[PDB]
């Protein structure tokens, strides 16, 4: 699988090791909700992490489903 | 009320505009606030004399003259207490922000518009916010208020107020003051099953419970505010159980 | 240095917010943190990297109240919706500290233990001795004055019920139950036959069964 | 604005904040003084200290700070800093443990006539004779004595803005009730010179205590 | 006396001051005095109707 | 000791001279001390880190060069307590002023002089307005001397050869303690004594006496948090408490 | 406490015969170079002194500075024999930024300078005994760190 991950600087399109083929994308706005926008977490997952009231998650099964909102898959 | 807040001031200075093509595309510059004009936005409802912010951070200056100042502050506000139901009380504590220099004919204080909707509330990071320990935040509104006893001048006409309606966690008091005093004052009904004769020790028990209630009164007096508008609830109950004893 | 390499090591008193967990107080472990970052720049203008994986405690004075078990420092980058190439960095140093539970044991716990042990004793005090209420209620007074001591010593936190508080309330309820059953015992002892005839089950159980069920007694 | 920049550059060019604003050294500059009480913070009945949050309104003319609006785009008011112009050294004579003078260097308002209006905040910690004779049913009379420290009435004259302070923005205390409040201007003559009076404005506040805390907790 | 002394003893846990050891000694001694007085009173109010 | 004091300096600066007729008849001048030379005369026996005056007001200058400077100050001096006769104690609290920026060969600290009958006399006392002085509710001023002290063991070159010291001998008003500490304890101990009139047929002798001792312990508690933990003397009240607690134990 | 610092600045030299016999000047401390001698073992964040008295410069370049400070130092309390206890309670002094390669710390000389003073100086003319604490000893020695060759302190 080819996921987008925020575990690198800069963001990279790296393939997930065996066991995780769900490209997720968490989002939520912290104390900098305005000047910057919602946080952006991306990467690999074996199962779609949980969701809280303030978060905004989207997990997939394809390659590169989770690009930064200012990019395209 | 003591708070640590990051207040985000935003305004426009036509003097700090530039054309990016003349400066290799630079659209954003940081300039220390000690070098720039700032609106003297202060906390008026302060108990100490700290009207201003704590860290004078730099001001992000954009090519169009937009200024983003995110200075953090530590403010000791004043909010009167409502003792009536203490310690089962909720307090309505306000932070009043206005300019102590400029008036409404000069500056127009307003709230932020994110996505075209006004931010009429205190922002609180739901993940990286630690609840206090004794006070829980229920409401956190923010409104623009005007003192109509004054004019569009006078520098106190307009003010942005942020409210913090906070409900107390009355647990220390429960398991350190309330429950002990209750269990101890419930003992004065046991004098009714003791014999009315030398050795029964009715008055012993009763007057010793009164003594314990006196000690609890001394302990509470170290915890209640010194206001004289209403009688709190725990002191009221202490008086009640002392009258009963 | 002549290369422009600057070294600036200034002092600071950091008063940091730490989530304090008073649930095992005074046997409590904390994980107090210190988050540091550049306020007005991003990782593409001003990058910060940690000198070492963990802080320097080579010149750390021992506290006398806390033991530093673990200490480490992590760098984090965070991305936002603004922009997919500007990471916002921070270094978060955390110090795991175990409290030394001797001051509070000696000053708050042992006395409460004595009060409990003495409340479990008014039952060896005969009722012909008009002193059971004296003893029980004086233990209660001593425990109230010690409640003063406790409130002066231990914290006024309401985040949770600590162990000191659970034990104090257990001891207080213990004393209250002691006093109540003591009153019951005094009422049975001074139970006149003119107005109260002894039941048969009470005589069968307390006069006829339990006495023999004991061996240790006189 | 270019106009206001030019104006503030031309007004402070040859201006010395060390000399009084007078055309002749013999004349005085009248400063209209006014106290605005905001909240009564504390009353230490032991140390005999009253702590208040006030604004010390001060009006005066600076003949050197004039201009024609026609030559400056119609400007009739500006907001100069206070460390940039001459200010009067009004001191709290009955200060106990706080600050004698003003330390918050807030900006001031300047008209084209030279009329200035400075309204800085201050935490007054005053010394009040406390009478513990009917406590907690006591009525205190606590004063704020203000005057110019280094100048005499011949050089700097003060005059109260109104016969009594301004309590329009007064936060109710919860343990003190203000019955009356007035302000008096005084002058004192000394054997040195008869033509030289030394002035002081004294604002007093008669505050009656709410005796409930001490009734339910002590009586 | 323990209350009195509370506000005057270092709040460190590397040792116990001889003063607090003395106070705890006297406290436990008074406790044992109470126990043994209870025992004495029990023995004194004993009789054949209750004890052999 | 916490005090609000006004230092009154006076010195000549020949550089601040002028012929008043050459100018207009300017007889006096006000100048901020950040423009003129100032003798930084500091409280050396201070507890806080506050060696200087609080308001650096203007200096008044005359054409002869006579500069006066009356800066107000709020000092926190270290003055030790003699608890021996507490709460009937009188204290001798000092305010010691030095010049640590110049030696005695460069400036000479003197006391201000005054006149009554054509004679100059020094002001060897603290000045206190007899009308505008609100007496403190706990302390009465008996004596208020002022001394210029020279230390001949030290050399004039050096800042330890000079001292102008202002002494406050103040007497305590013993009423709060007499009404809340001494009288109740005295009467309660008298109760203990009277316990001897109680017949043993009433099981109330030991109760009476030991409860009196508990009250005395409470008073000892209240007393222990009123004095410093010094050891140069036993406070009269603590002396009496030990005496009376021992007598009640007896 | 008064710190008693002394050093030599080769730049502050002059012939007094050329200046009416001026053999010594009193100069504000902010105008000369001074070493950042501070209390390292403070418990507050106040390293530097409080009162910046003006230095004493001699025509040889000898600069004497006797500044004053209300210092709050950290010392470990040994709670075993309290209140019958004796405390050590040092005061560590060194230059915050200058090291051995730059400054050499020594001991101060006695009044009539011939020999170093390896103890805290107490002037009876100015010393208030505490009433709760008797000073039994008050030495002063230089301390190093074998792991840090750049470290040198004068501890009191
Ligand atoms: C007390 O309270 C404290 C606060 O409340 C609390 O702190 C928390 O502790 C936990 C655990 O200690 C922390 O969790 C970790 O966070 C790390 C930091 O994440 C930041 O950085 C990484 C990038 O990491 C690389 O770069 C950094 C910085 O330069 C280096 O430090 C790293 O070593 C690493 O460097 C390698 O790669 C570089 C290139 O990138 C190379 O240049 C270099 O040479 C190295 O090869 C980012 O990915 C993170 O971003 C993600 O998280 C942020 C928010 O944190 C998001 O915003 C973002 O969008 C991303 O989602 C972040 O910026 C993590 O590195 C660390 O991850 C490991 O653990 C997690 C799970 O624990 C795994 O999922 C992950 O895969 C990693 O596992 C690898 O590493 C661990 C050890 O770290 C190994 O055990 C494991 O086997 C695996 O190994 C492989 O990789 C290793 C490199 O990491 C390598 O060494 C191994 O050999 C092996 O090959 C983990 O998430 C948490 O951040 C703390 N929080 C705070 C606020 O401090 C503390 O726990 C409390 N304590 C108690 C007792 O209560
Ligand atoms: C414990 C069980 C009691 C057993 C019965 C008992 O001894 O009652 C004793 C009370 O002795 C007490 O102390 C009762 C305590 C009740 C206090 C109120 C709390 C409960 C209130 C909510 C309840 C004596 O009571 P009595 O007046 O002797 O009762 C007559 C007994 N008879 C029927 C045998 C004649
Ligand atoms: C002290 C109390 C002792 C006591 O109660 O002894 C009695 C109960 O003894 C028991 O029933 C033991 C109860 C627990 C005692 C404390 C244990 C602490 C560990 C022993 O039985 P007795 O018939 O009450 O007395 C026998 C004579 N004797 C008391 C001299 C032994
Ligand atoms: C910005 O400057 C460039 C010259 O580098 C010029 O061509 C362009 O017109 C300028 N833009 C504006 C809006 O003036
Ligand atoms: C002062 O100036 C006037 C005017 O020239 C002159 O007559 C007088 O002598 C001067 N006084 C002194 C003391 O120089
Ligand atoms: C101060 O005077 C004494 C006595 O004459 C002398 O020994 C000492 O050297 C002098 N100090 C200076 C700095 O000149």
């Amino acid at each position: 699988i080819v996921c987008h991950t925020t575990a690198t600087s800069p963001i990279s399109a790296v393939t997930c090791p065996p066991g995780e083929n769900l490209c997720y994308r968490k989002m939520w706005c912290d104390a900098f909700c305005s000047s910057r926008g919602k946080v952006v977490e991306l990467g690999c997952a074996a199962t779609c992490p949980s969701k809280k009231p303030y978060e905004e998650v989207t997990c997939c099964s394809t390659d590169k489903c989770n690009p930064h909102p200012k990019q395209r898959p | 009320l003591t708070t640590n807040v990051w207040i985000e001031i935003q305004w426009n200075d036509y003097r700090l505009s530039w054309n990016t093509s003349e400066y290799e595309g630079i659209d954003l510059v940081r300039i220390p606030s000690e070098l720039l004009w700032l609106p003297d936005v202060v906390l008026e409802n302060n108990v100490d004399g700290q009207f201003e912010v704590a860290y004078y951070a730099n001001v992000l200056v954009y090519n169009d003259g937009s200024m983003y100042w995110l200075p953090p502050a530590i403010y000791r506000s004043t909010c009167p207490i409502a003792v009536t139901y203490f310690p089962f009380d909720w307090q309505n504590c306000s932070l009043v922000f206005r300019s102590q220099t400029y008036n409404a004919h000069e500056v127009n204080l307003q709230l932020s518009a994110e996505e075209g909707e006004a931010v009429e509330w205190i922002h609180i990071d739901p993940e990286d916010f630690t609840e206090n320990g004794e006070w829980t935040i229920r409401h956190r509104p923010a409104k623009k208020n005007y003192n109509w006893q004054l004019t569009k001048d006078d520098t106190d006409f307009q003010e942005i107020i942020f409210f913090l309606i906070i409900q107390r966690k009355p647990l220390f008091y429960i398991i350190n003051i309330i429950a002990p005093c209750v269990l101890i004052s419930s003992l004065v009904v046991l004098v009714y099953f003791l014999p009315a004769q030398a050795g029964g020790q009715k008055c012993t028990l009763s007057i010793s419970v009164l003594l314990a209630q006196t000690i609890f009164l001394f302990l509470i007096a170290q915890k209640v505010p010194e206001t004289s508008l209403n009688v709190p609830l725990i002191g009221k109950y202490l008086i009640f159980v002392m009258f009963v004893s | 240095d002549y290369t422009g390499k600057i070294m600036w090591t200034p002092p600071a008193i950091f008063k940091s917010y730490c989530e304090i967990i008073v649930t095992h107080f005074p046997f409590d472990q904390q994980n107090c943190t210190m988050k540091l970052g550049i306020w007005t720049y991003d990782g593409t203008k001003v990058s910060i990297s940690p000198e070492s994986d963990r802080p320097d405690l080579s010149t750390f004075m021992e506290s006398g109240e806390w033991v530093m078990k673990d200490y480490r420092g992590w760098k984090h980058w965070v991305y936002y919706t603004c922009c997919p190439d500007t990471p916002y960095l921070d270094i978060t140093y955390h110090f795991i500290m175990q409290r030394i539970p001797l001051y509070f044991v000696v000053n708050v716990i042992i006395p409460c233990l004595l009060f409990s042990f003495l409340t479990g004793l008014v039952f060896y005090l005969p009722t012909d001795s008009g002193e059971k209420m004296t003893l029980s209620i004086s233990v209660l007074l001593s425990l109230t004055v010690f409640l003063l001591v406790i409130v002066e010593l231990i914290p006024s936190t309401s985040s949770a019920v600590p162990l000191i508080g659970k034990y104090m309330l257990f001891t207080m309820i213990f004393v209250i139950s002691s006093i109540i059953i003591t009153v019951v015992v005094i009422n049975t002892h001074h139970r006149s036959p003119s107005t109260h005839t002894m039941p048969q089950w009470v005589r069968k159980i307390f006069i006829d069964t339990i006495p023999n069920v004991m061996f240790f007694s006189t | 604005s270019e106009h206001e920049t030019r104006l503030v550059a031309n007004l402070l060019e040859n201006y010395n904040k060390v000399i009084r604003p007078v055309e002749h050294h013999t004349h005085f500059v009248d400063i209209t003084v006014g106290l605005q009480l905001i909240q009564l913070i504390s009353v230490d009945e032991v140390n005999q200290i009253v702590e208040t949050n006030v604004r010390l309104r001060q009006q005066w003319i600076d003949v050197r700070l004039r201009w024609n609006p026609a030559d400056y785009g119609g400007i009739k008011k500006i907001r100069l800093p206070s460390d940039d112009v001459w200010l009067p050294d009004l001191v709290l004579y009955n200060n106990a443990d706080g600050d004698f003078a003003i330390v918050h260097m807030t900006k001031l308002l300047l008209d084209y006539t030279g009329k200035i209006m400075w309204t800085p905040p201050a935490i007054f910690k005053s010394y009040c004779e406390i009478i513990v004779t009917h406590f907690p049913f006591d009525q205190q009379n606590c004063t704020m004595k203000l005057g110019i420290w280094t100048y005499d009435g011949t050089k700097v004259s003060i005059s109260p803005e109104s016969d009594r302070p301004d309590l329009s923005t007064f936060m109710e205390s919860g343990e003190w009730v203000m019955k009356d409040y007035r302000g008096w201007k005084h002058w004192v003559y000394y054997t040195c010179c008869p033509d030289t009076p030394y002035l002081d404005i004294t604002y007093h506040f008669i505050m009656q205590r709410i005796p409930l805390y001490f009734v339910v907790n002590v009586i | 006396f323990l209350l009195l002394l509370a506000d005057k003893v270092p709040e460190t846990s590397l040792s116990v001051p001889i003063i607090i050891r003395y106070l705890m000694f006297i406290m436990i001694l008074v406790a044992f005095s109470v126990i043994l007085s209870v025992v004495v009173l029990n023995l004194h109010h004993r009789s054949p109707n209750t004890h052999t | 000791l916490t005090s609000n004091v006004w230092m009154d300096h006076a010195w000549y600066d020949h550089r601040l001279t002028w012929n008043a007729s050459e100018y207009s008849d300017i007889s006096i001048l006000r100048l901020p001390p950040e423009l003129v030379w100032i003798p930084d005369i500091v409280l050396q026996n201070n507890n806080d880190g506050q060696y200087h005056v609080a308001y650096f007001c203007n200096v008044l200058v005359r054409p002869n060069g006579y500069v006066t400077w009356l800066p107000p100050a709020i000092f926190r001096s270290s003055c030790p307590i003699n608890v021996l006769y507490f709460p009937f104690d009188w204290q001798n609290c000092s305010l010691k002023f030095t010049a640590l920026n110049y030696d005695a060969n460069e400036i000479t600290m003197d006391l201000m002089t005054d006149t009554i009958d054509g004679k100059d006399y020094p002001i060897e006392w603290i000045i206190i307005d007899p009308e505008a002085f609100t007496e403190n509710g706990e302390w009465e001023i008996i004596h208020k001397p002022a001394k210029k002290n020279i230390y001949p063991d030290k050399f004039p070159n050096g800042t330890n050869y000079q001292d102008v010291t202002f002494y406050l001998i103040i007497r305590r008003k013993p009423l709060f303690y007499v009404i809340n500490f001494i009288t109740p304890c005295v009467l309660i101990s008298f109760l203990a004594s009277l316990a001897f009139y109680l017949p043993a047929e009433s099981g109330e002798k030991m109760s009476t006496a030991i409860s009196v001792l508990l009250a005395q312990a409470v008073f000892l508690l209240l007393t222990s948090q009123r004095l410093p933990e010094t050891a140069l003397a036993v406070p009269l009240i603590g002396k009496y408490l030990m005496f009376i607690m021992s007598l009640v134990t007896g | 406490v008064f710190l008693n610092l002394a050093w030599t600045d080769y730049r502050l030299q002059w012939d007094p015969a050329a200046y009416e016999g001026i053999k010594d000047l009193r100069i504000p401390s902010s105008d000369v170079w001074q070493p950042d001698i501070v209390l390292m073992n403070n418990n507050d964040g106040s390293f530097e002194i409080t009162l910046h008295v003006n230095v004493l410069v001699q025509h040889t370049g000898a600069v004497s500075w006797q500044p004053s400070a209300i210092y709050r130092s950290s010392c470990t309390i040994k709670v075993m024999y309290f209140p019958f206890d004796w405390q050590n309670c040092t005061m560590v002094f060194k230059s915050y930024t200058y090291d051995t390669s730059e400054v050499t710390l020594q001991h101060a000389l006695d009044a009539k300078g011939e020999r170093e003073v390896k103890e805290i100086v107490i002037n009876k003319d100015a010393f208030t005994e505490n009433g709760q604490w008797s000073i039994e000893h008050k030495p002063s020695r230089k301390n190093w760190r074998s792991d840090d060759p750049s470290y040198e302190d004068v501890t009191f």
